[PDB]
């Protein structure tokens, strides 16, 4: 049983980009855990 | 000191009965002495032959733990107390429950008898006790006060004619007509989990794992301390003839002297085969109706039935 | 009394078995 | 009678009245027939 | 068991040649025994 | 403060308690009996007929 | 004396557990039909 | 008459029970 | 009505019967006792007015 | 010389009947026609194993009475109705050109 | 198979989220399942699994079950304490040393 | 103040079973004065659970024993409870009173997990007390089992060749049978997906297949591991396996080629009976039809006694022993793939979260697996009938016999046993005894189990299907007739192997 009120399921795409995302959070996760001082994030990501 | 304590007999391990799929939590004896009744947390009440020790019946009403059970003297009813919320009426001439009293807002964690009345008491974990019209299955009072699980509850004709322990660690005697707490009690520092009272002393004791303690009625004095036993203590239950049973949650059990305060015998019974060790523990003491038998009803799913042992003299077992 | 924070046998006889076989 | 994308949960189950929904149309006279025992009349919407 | 030349002569060799053995020979609060072989059936239980 | 509502439940029903007779166990005869003897008594007819049993 | 995993008796028996003298009652089924009333009625 | 013939009850048989005897017989 | 309650025997041995007269329900109810095993909760009616 | 006497074994009609109650049981996921090809299924690989063993067991015809109705009655159901008129023979057996559902019977015997 | 970049993705997965929740590691890796991962993890990338040269008990109580026990290679290798697999190499490579 | 009604009686029964522990000791047995961790001491409780269920050691280092024994007896109280919970939905669900259907569900995982608790204390106790099977019986079989091939003249089966010529053949027998599997294409998955791209691509390109194959039967003996569920047929549950699709396909390919050869070389002698030639109605006719051919049969004039028996082996496919029958299939095929059969036996079983290693019995969800236990079944064929009547039932080799057939009659009645068919695992015999046969047989069995009170009466069990006239009729001779011939087929069998 689903329920009422929802949207579809998300597209490859978007599913694709927040597979991204969340790749790039774990980045920073573990880069935290880390503690890294020669690390940097460009103006192009 | 004191004088010297009476020279009883010691008691012998002489029968162990098992039929029960879970713990064995609450027994009873009939008023004539032809059987007993056993309720356990596999929810089902059995009915066991004293004699023989076989099993007559098993009843099944309840949907979780029986945690109390007990048998009108005046009727031929047997009123059954649950961890459902709810307590029962059996009557014994169909085998069939007839009436069941709807109120308590957790599990009933024991029940009692008025001898001359009709009326019932239970104690439950929403911290109050209950006193129901048998017959009308109707909420005469609601003895509140407490702050925490009320663990027991006697009942008696002299007055006053209430007494429950809880787990707030304190005892109150109620007056039943007014229905409110006369006098408070809060000698003990753990839980009080079992309250007896004499058959003819007007005198009543109270046990928690600190210590035993002994007092008057009506109003409630300290008579005496009783140590030695320190463990969990799950019932007491006291002779005619002045032998107390302090029954504990760690398997041992202690017989003792009601009057000076000696106790005299130490039994620490060994579990059923497959059971593991943690598995020990009393949770239910009865004497027969001659108090010639003494059952107990075990964390290990048995029944271990004690005897007088009818062989031994103040110069086999000296006294101290 | 305090509490920390919740989160190979082989007989002798296969020996003598597999020996046994072999011859 | 009658000769990718990504479904969520009741999608992926629960039956197809479709099948169903025909069957009724088709033996629709029968189904719906006016000879009944208990059963209270009503006028459909329209 | 007679049962043929086979298993006459093996057992001969066997009785004879075979000797005690050694790795699996050595390889057959509280400490927690208990609560282990309770929460496992692949131990032998201890009740105490 | 005692409401109107109701219940199935608590129609009357059972309205007799059944007194325990003379015959099944009163507390006449509790007041009267031997207990013990009766009790020996008992124990000793079982074992008599589980010794017959085996 | 190899034991067959349908036999393998761990758990010391209820004899040799409790002792010669203390009878061992083991009573699952029971006699006494429901219908049979325990306190009988009288006619 | 229920001559030890047909079902105690013809309740959740899905049949109507109903019994006849078989005209056939000779 | 539904019914009330819900291996071997010899007087049922097919080889010592006599079948001249086949019984039928209306005699197993003419005489409840004669023509029934354990007839229980029966009124036994009769009338030769 | 000799005659055999065939019947079918308790187990095998056990084994059917419960393969007809996790028809009824995974049916409320399906159609009526899927409801009833495994209804078809079932009732053709009993038939065409045993053959003449369940002429003669009493106690089969039995089993495939209640369970061909019970079957019938899951579709009822499904339509939200059990009444006995709306629902003739006509609707469950016709074949499935004519868009009857196709059913195939065998408890329509004299028993 | 894999590579460097996804073993050391699942590295760092594991290491934050805990060895038992595999089917959100797998989602996080792209085009791998939860099965693989489990394996990859249980075999290769466990850090109790030792890659390290064989003490010359361990060899010795290694052929000494391969002839007690033969072909079962699941069943040894715990009694020594390397993977089936290393147990495996290594016991052919013996036999063909001495070959 | 509501009711516990059915929907809250789980959600209840841990309310009180909680509420229960916080009096019992983390408030009647702590000092610890501080602020007692009772919300901690609950934690461990709900993890003994855990652990308790999927059948982990669950020991925790430091830990005052009062606290540990609290725990050890409440999850055995809740142990107690579940399990005798599954008990009575088990026997409600057999009988057919629910149709509630997440009662099937949670009984069927319960019946799971307590399943392989049970498997797994078994394969312990294996690699505890021993081998079973000792080094004598082992050596009997195995001396046995050469005697039986060298009568015969067999001849063992090779490995796989490089040029041969049939292997397209039987790979396309292999995945055809495999796709028969996915044969509606249904939501599958992604592994069934993953599956049918195997197929196709080697259905593709067949020789990057076979090497592949060849490869794996060549150098692999040690394999993934497998999951397990069951299936449920309300009257009892079935194991059901699944392997996975590289190591399916290999075996697909070596399932079908043992097949083949061994009924080239006539491995199987003609009374192992799921037999291709005929479908079971039929064997059912051709036995009815080979007893009443038999040699004056029929007649009891001088006293005689047929018996007609029929069991089960009891446990066969669970007291296989890997070692033993590694030895065994060596003497019928290549030691390669001997080794590759015993050791794919032996990987590690996994359910939602609990694992253990196969080191016992066979995985009958593997493809070989109807290869390995009717060669297993032989050798017990050879224990049951020994050497001599098992070879006169099969014939000389030069000239094989059919399936219920002799070649005379001299050696049809040379002997008690006159048929014998061995379906899977069951056994079906059938005796003919003289009355000096049956005489001293049932003199032997009374001398060893005496029935003095003539209770062999009481045992016996028939057919309540058809009618007293029809039963069988428990005469004393004949109950005790029947008695002494199993007592003396279930001697013939040791109880490390299989038992009846
Ligand atoms: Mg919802």
């Amino acid at each position: 049983g689903g329920k009422t009120g929802s949207g579809g399921v998300a597209s490859s795409s978007e599913s694709n980009r927040d597979r991204r995302e969340r790749l790039r959070q774990l980045a920073l996760e573990t880069i935290d855990i880390n503690k890294d001082p020669y690390f940097m994030k460009n103006h192009l990501g | 000191t004191m004088p010297k304590p009476q020279w009883h007999p010691p008691w012998k391990l002489y029968r162990v009965i098992s039929g029960h799929l879970g713990w064995v939590r609450c027994i009873a004896v009939e008023p004539g002495n032809q059987w007993f009744v056993t309720g356990s947390a596999d929810r089902t009440i059995k009915i066991w032959d004293l004699a023989s020790g076989k099993l007559k019946l098993s009843l099944t009403g309840h949907i979780s733990t029986v945690r109390g059970v007990i048998v009108s003297t005046r009727s031929p009813y047997l009123f059954s107390c649950g961890e459902d919320k709810q307590v029962k009426c059996w009557d014994l001439e169909y085998n069939k429950v007839i009436r069941h009293y709807h109120g308590h807002l957790s599990a009933v964690y024991g029940l009692d008898l008025h001898p001359t009345i009709d009326v019932l008491v239970t104690c439950s974990r929403d911290s109050t006790a209950r006193i129901w019209d048998v017959r009308t299955k109707a909420s005469v009072h609601t003895l509140s006060g407490h702050t925490n699980a009320v663990a027991t509850v006697r009942c008696q004709a002299a007055e006053p004619q209430i007494i429950t322990g809880s787990h707030d660690t304190t005892i109150r005697l109620w007056d039943l007509v007014a229905g409110k707490t006369r006098v408070t009690l809060t000698n003990h520092k753990k839980s009080v989990r079992a309250v007896v009272l004499h058959p003819r002393h007007y005198t009543f004791a109270s046990g928690s794992p600190d210590n035993i303690k002994q007092w008057k009625f009506p109003d409630g004095s300290f008579i005496q301390n009783l140590s030695g036993h320190n463990a969990i203590i799950n019932t007491l239950t006291v002779n005619s003839d002045g032998v107390l049973v302090s029954g504990a949650d760690n398997g041992t059990m202690h017989l003792w002297d009601w009057r000076t305060g000696y106790n005299f015998q130490r039994v620490h019974a060994a579990v059923q085969p497959g059971s593991l060790d943690s598995e020990s523990g009393i949770f239910a003491c009865a004497f027969d109706q001659s108090e010639s038998r003494l059952l107990t009803a075990e964390a290990d799913k048995t029944i271990k039935v004690y005897r007088e042992d009818d062989t031994a003299t103040e110069e086999t077992h000296p006294v101290s | 009394w305090k509490i920390p924070p919740c989160i190979v046998h082989i007989n002798e006889n296969f020996a003598k078995l597999a020996e046994a076989l072999y011859i | 009678w009658e000769k990718w994308k990504k479904l969520t949960n009741a999608q992926r189950s629960g039956l197809n009245q479709i099948p169903n929904r025909r069957f009724t149309l088709w033996w629709s006279p029968t189904i719906n027939r006016a000879n009944v025992y208990v059963g209270f009349q009503v006028q459909l919407d329209l | 068991k007679n049962t043929n030349a086979e298993t006459r002569e093996t057992l001969q060799e066997l009785y004879k040649e075979f000797k005690g053995d050694e790795i699996l020979a050595a390889t057959m609060y509280s400490t927690g025994k208990v609560s282990a072989s309770f929460t496992s059936t692949a131990m032998v239980p201890e009740t105490t | 403060q005692l409401s109107k509502q109701y219940s199935s439940r608590d129609l009357p029903s059972h309205t007799k308690i059944k007194y325990r007779q003379t015959t099944q166990d009163a507390p006449e005869e509790v007041r009267n009996r031997d207990f013990r003897r009766e009790l020996e008594e008992r124990e000793r007819a079982a074992a008599r007929e589980k010794n017959r049993d085996r | 004396e190899v034991v067959l995993h349908e036999d393998k008796k761990y758990y010391p028996t209820a004899e040799e557990v409790y002792g010669p003298e203390v009878e061992t009652i083991v009573q699952e089924e029971d006699t006494q039909p429901l219908t049979e009333p325990i306190i009988k009625p009288v006619k | 008459m229920y001559n030890g013939i047909g079902l105690p009850t013809p309740r959740g048989s899905g049949t109507n029970g109903y019994v006849q005897r078989n005209l056939s017989l000779v | 009505f539904e019914p009330l309650v819900r291996d071997w025997n010899e007087f049922n041995d097919i080889n010592k019967i006599i079948i001249r007269q086949p019984i039928r329900t209306e005699y197993k109810i003419a005489f409840p006792y004669l023509y029934n095993n354990l007839p229980h909760h029966v009124h036994l009616t009769w009338y030769h007015t | 010389t000799a005659q055999c006497f065939l019947r079918v074994d308790d187990e095998s009609m056990q084994r059917f009947h419960n393969r007809v109650r996790q028809i009824l049981m995974a049916s409320g996921s399906t159609t009526f026609t899927k409801i009833v090809n495994k209804w078809n299924t079932a009732l053709i690989g009993l038939m065409t194993y045993f053959r003449e063993a369940v002429v003669n067991t009493q106690e089969l015809l039995d089993l495939l009475v209640k369970c061909e109705n019970k079957i019938q009655t899951r579709i009822k159901i499904g339509l939200n109705s059990k009444m006995p008129s709306r629902f003739p023979p006509v609707v469950f057996y016709t074949p499935k050109e004519l868009g009857g559902l196709g059913m195939l019977s065998m408890g329509h015997v004299l028993i | 198979v894999w590579r460097n970049t996804e073993d050391e993705i699942l590295k760092a997965a594991v290491m934050k989220y805990g060895k038992n929740q595999w089917s959100r590691i797998a989602s996080l890796l792209h085009r791998k399942s939860a099965k693989q991962c489990k394996a990859r993890w249980y075999e290769w990338l466990d850090p109790s699994i030792k890659k390290t040269e064989w003490s010359r008990e361990e060899e010795e109580k290694l052929l000494h079950l391969a002839k007690l026990m033969p072909t079962q290679w699941r069943t040894i290798a715990p009694i020594i304490g390397r993977t089936a697999a290393q147990c495996l190499e290594h016991y052919e490579f013996l036999l063909d040393k001495a070959a | 103040a509501k009711t516990v009604t059915k929907q809250r009686v789980e959600s209840h029964f841990d309310l009180e079973l909680r509420a229960a522990v916080m009096h019992d000791i983390l408030d009647m047995m702590p000092e610890g004065i501080k602020q007692n961790k009772a919300r901690t001491i609950l934690q461990h409780l709900s993890e003994a659970w855990r652990c308790w269920k999927a059948n982990i050691p669950w020991k925790v280092p430091g830990l005052p024993t009062p606290i540990e024994n609290m725990i050890l007896r409440y999850v055995k109280a809740k142990a107690d409870w579940w399990t005798n919970t599954a008990h009575y939905n088990r026997e409600r669900i057999r009988r057919g009173a629910t149709v509630d259907k997440t009662v099937c569900k949670k009984n069927l995982g319960r019946l799971t997990r307590l399943y392989l608790k049970a498997e797994q204390e078994r394969q312990h106790n294996y690699l505890k007390d021993g081998p079973y099977i000792t080094a004598e019986e082992a050596v009997a079989v195995y001396t046995t089992t050469v005697h039986w091939l060298e009568s015969r003249r067999f001849s063992p089966i090779p490995f796989p060749p490089l040029s041969y010529k049939h292997d397209t053949k039987l790979l396309i027998l292999a995945l055809e049978r495999l796709k028969e599997a996915y044969s509606v294409k249904s939501r599958l998955n992604q592994s069934q997906r993953e599956e049918l791209g195997l197929i196709e691509q080697a259905y593709d390109n067949p020789h990057e297949a076979l090497s592949r194959i060849k490869r794996h039967l060549l150098t692999q003996r040690a394999f993934k591991e497998v999951g397990i569920e069951f299936m449920d047929l309300y009257s009892h549950l079935v194991p059901v396996y699944d392997v996975e699709p590289l190591e399916k396909i290999t075996d697909a390919y070596l399932d079908q080629y043992l097949w083949y050869e061994a009924d080239k070389r006539r491995l199987f002698p003609p009374w192992i009976k799921p037999a291709d030639t005929e479908p079971p109605p039929l064997l059912v006719y051709k036995w009815c039809q080979g007893i009443n051919n038999l040699q004056d049969v029929w007649e009891t004039s001088e006293g005689e006694c047929n018996v007609m028996l029929e069991s089960r082996f009891e446990k066969m496919y669970e007291k296989i022993d890997l070692t033993l029958l590694n030895r065994l299939l060596r003497l019928i095929v290549d030691h390669n793939i001997a080794d590759y059969m015993t050791a794919k036996n032996n990987v590690v079983i996994n359910y939602k979260d609990m694992n253990h290693t196969n080191s016992y019995g066979i995985i009958r969800g593997l493809q070989f697996a109807s290869f390995i236990v009717q060669y297993y079944g032989l050798v017990m064929d050879l224990l049951v009938l020994g050497l001599h009547r098992a070879s006169e039932m099969a014939g000389p080799p030069q000239m094989p016999n059919d399936f219920l057939s002799f070649q005379d009659i001299a050696t049809e009645a040379a002997h008690p046993i006159r048929l014998f068919c061995r379906y899977i695992d069951r056994i079906h015999i059938f005796f003919r005894f003289t009355a000096d046969e049956a005489r001293d047989l049932i003199q032997r069995y009374l001398t060893e189990h005496p029935d003095p009170n003539n209770e062999n009466i009481v045992g016996y069990n028939n057919k309540k299907c058809w009618p007293r006239d029809a039963r069988m009729r428990l005469m004393k001779h004949d109950v005790n007739l029947g008695r002494a011939v199993f007592w003396d087929i279930k001697n013939r069998l040791p109880r490390s192997v299989t038992t009846v």
